[PDB]
DNA sequence: GGGGTTTTGGGG
DNA sequence: GGGGTTTTGGGG
DNA sequence: GGGGTTTTGAGG
């Protein structure tokens, strides 16, 4: 096989040509009719990546690739911009001014994807290591062969791709629309925003809280199985969204079966600048707390920085599998999100009891100090997405006698029967916790069959 | 101001404990909707979302009477006008019914509809399943949260708090996590079902029967 | 023509 | 044999 | 091809 560069491919041969290129954009693979699937992507290389810079505005130039197949599984799923794709037997033609490579995978064409970063998106999600830096993480047909001579092409292209993404935006301003001007678009449009929150709406759907450079906050629904790579704090490019005129309570973007959520490789200049420039917004949450009913979800707590990298575990696994799963049995500390349905004891005033460290017994302070050290003995009855439909509510404890979760309410324990200030703050927290659409992100430690909250604090 | 008639109607139905008599009267007017599909699923849109209408055996017979030269299962891309309709909540298996969510479904009961044959409608956005809309799902979740929370506060009582001595000095203490599981209501099965709305009931025709009735 | 396959020379 | 493709009947 | 499926109508 002879590989040609994007800008040097023949427009007259009409013969099958082969190339290696960097993918900067793509649609998800989608079905057009009863027998066809398509994936359209934008590609660049050393010879084609930027438009005549002078009056161009450092706008990215590129070829386009349209892959056709008879089956979904036969087309590439691009979760990240920057990786490389190798294509075989593609025909090139001019389509409205730009070079368009077309390849019928259902016939004799093929593709192969190679990771530009150490690991591919899927590998990082599963914390796997790549067989080798010359192994494709995905490809069409039953076999993929990499000849010795290609190694140089692939290594050099990777070197170039990083130089490219660290030096230019790649996804230029003309490749997307600012969220605060999203309602002015006629049809669909692209976005580049930071993922501020990933809320598990249900068993199959995530609701992303996006914020882009313009400062506007929007929500959109992401299917877990389609976009498993979404992560809080990361910057993605959304291919094809539309503004929802029917959402009155919050700003919402609608995605389609062909739309795509895309991350950037580690060297991306744009992703680096946006991760730092775009800062968390709680305006939506604060406003909603004034309403009797909020259609906007509000995460009331934040876990200690040291746990921000700890993966979450669903109540389903915590209460129904934590005693039968090998992986779950090996852990004593976990992270989880849930909403509170009820808080016990009922009287907020009894949330704080007096504790006797010698007899290991707690008692009401309604009689006063004669009970020992003051501590929180609160029992939350919670539920979550994984346990939405069942007839259960689970117990989660905030027993602070040994230091765990002592500062959860941002109110040091005290005799709530005498300290009005303390009681009032706790009563208000109570209404917030039990309010609809309020959730808790927390770290728990399993102790004698129960889970106690620790290193978790209310941020409202 | 909600631009989607369907979104508004179904939202008020849920925010009103499934009571159709409590929903705004100024919304119970004839519904002109575009037919997106007719078979295997009959879906109509209001310009923003699509919903599945449930026709009574009476409504179809009346239709076939006034419009002999018109097959319902062939109304795709055509427009219809539902003059007499009602709404009601129903418990379903969302795993099988895509026009539902959280095992709940708000049904459009059709009693009488006229087919405005060959009426070209204005251009609109691609129609999306109402039971897949972020706000609507959230409205349903609000519904269940209210049902659940009421059931729990009626079921759970006495402040049966885990004895502090169990979580203190747990050096030589082992326990099973399921000990934290608490029943939410007096429900019969493993699924929550303690709702106050009275599940509407009304015989409706399966889109397949109306297919045989027009082409064995 | 050339794949993958078995048809192993020939259809549409 | 049968696709896609154009070879439009025949290779390996 | 900057687009519209479904035994997939919760990847398509
Ligand atoms: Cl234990
Ligand atoms: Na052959
Ligand atoms: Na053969
Ligand atoms: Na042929
Ligand atoms: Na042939």
């Amino acid at each position: 096989y002879e590989y040609v560069e994007l800008a040097k491919a023949s427009l007259t041969s009409a013969q099958p040509q082969h190339f290696y290129a960097v993918v900067i954009d793509a649609t998800f693979p989608y079905k057009t009719n009863q027998e066809r699937y398509i994936c359209s992507l934008k590609i660049v290389d050393p010879t084609l990546y930027l438009k005549q810079q002078k009056g161009a505005g450092d706008a990215s130039d590129y070829a386009t690739l349209v892959l056709y197949a008879k089956r979904f599984e036969d087309l590439p799923i691009i979760h990240r911009a920057g990786d490389i794709i190798r294509v075989h037997r593609a025909t090139l033609r001019l389509y409205n001014g730009q070079r368009q490579f077309n390849a019928n995978v259902f016939y004799s064409s093929s593709w192969a994807l190679f990771s530009t970063d150490k690991r591919s998106v899927t590998q990082e999600i599963n914390n796997q290591d790549a067989v080798s830096d010359t192994t494709p993480f995905s490809f069409s047909s039953k076999h993929a062969t990499i000849e010795k001579n290609e190694i140089s092409i692939l290594q050099n292209l990777r070197k170039w791709a990083n130089q490219y993404f660290s030096s230019y935006s790649v996804i230029s301003s003309d490749m997307y629309t600012a969220l605060n001007k999203a309602q002015a678009q006629k049809g669909d449009f692209d976005v580049v925003a930071k993922i501020l929150q990933v809320h598990e709406l249900d068993e199959y759907t995530n609701e992303l809280k996006l914020k882009d450079a313009s400062g506007q906050v929007f929500y959109t629904l992401s299917l877990k199985l389609k976009f498993p790579h979404v992560r809080t704090g990361e910057v993605v490019r959304i291919r094809s969204a539309t503004y929802d005129e029917t959402s009155t309570q919050k700003k919402v973007l609608i995605l389609s079966h062909y739309s795509n959520i895309i991350t950037f490789i580690q060297s991306s200049k744009l992703a680096k600048e946006l991760r730092a420039k775009i800062q968390d917004d709680h305006s939506v949450e604060v406003a909603s707390l004034k309403k009797n009913v909020s259609l906007n979800a509000v995460v009331l707590t934040e876990v200690d920085k040291k746990h921000a990298a700890l993966p979450s575990t669903s109540l389903q696994d915590l209460f129904h599998h934590a005693d039968s799963d090998k992986e779950l049995q090996a852990q004593d500390t976990f992270r989880t999100q849930f909403y509170v349905t009820k808080i016990e004891p009922s009287d907020v005033k009894e949330w704080v009891k007096g504790y006797d460290r010698k007899t290991k017994k707690s008692s009401s302070l309604k009689g006063a100090s004669g009970k020992g050290d003051n501590i929180f003995q609160v029992q939350f009855l919670v539920k979550d997405a994984s346990t939405q439909l069942n007839n259960n509510t689970y117990r989660v404890l905030l027993y602070t006698q040994d230091g765990l979760g002592a500062n959860f309410f941002n109110v040091k324990a005290d005799n709530l029967h005498k300290n009005a200030d303390a009681r009032k703050k706790l009563e208000d927290s109570a209404e917030l916790l039990t309010k609809f659409n309020s959730y808790v992100d927390a770290v728990v430690e399993r102790r004698n069959g129960f889970y106690l909250i620790k290193d978790t604090k209310l941020i409202y | 101001q909600q631009q989607s008639a369907f979104k508004q109607l179904y939202t008020e139905l849920f925010n009103n404990e499934g009571d159709f008599s409590k929903v705004s009267s100024n919304l119970k007017k004839p519904l002109k909707c575009y037919v997106k599909e007719s078979y295997p699923h009959f879906l109509v849109t209001d310009g923003y979302f699509f919903v599945a209408p449930y026709f009574t055996k009476e409504a179809v017979n009346e239709f076939h009477a006034k419009f002999p030269n018109v097959n319902i299962v062939d109304l795709t891309d055509k427009v219809i006008v539902i003059n007499n309709w009602s709404l009601e909540l129903r418990r379903v298996n969302s795993a099988e019914v895509f026009t539902s969510y959280a095992n709940l479904e708000a049904r459009l009961i059709v009693h009488s509809f006229k087919p405005n044959l060959q009426e070209r409608l204005n251009p609109t956005r691609y129609p999306v399943n109402l039971f897949r809309d972020d706000e609507f799902k959230t409205t349903i979740q609000h519904f269940r949260h209210t049902a659940l929370q009421a059931a729990i506060n009626k079921t759970v009582k006495g402040d049966n708090l885990v004895d502090i001595s169990k979580v203190a000095d747990a050096a030589g203490k082992k326990g099973k996590v399921d000990a934290g599981i608490v029943k939410a209501s007096a429900s019969k099965g493993d699924e929550f079902s303690d709702f106050s709305f009275k599940e509407g009931n009304t015989a409706t025709l399966k889109i397949a029967d109306i297919f045989v009735q027009e082409k064995g």
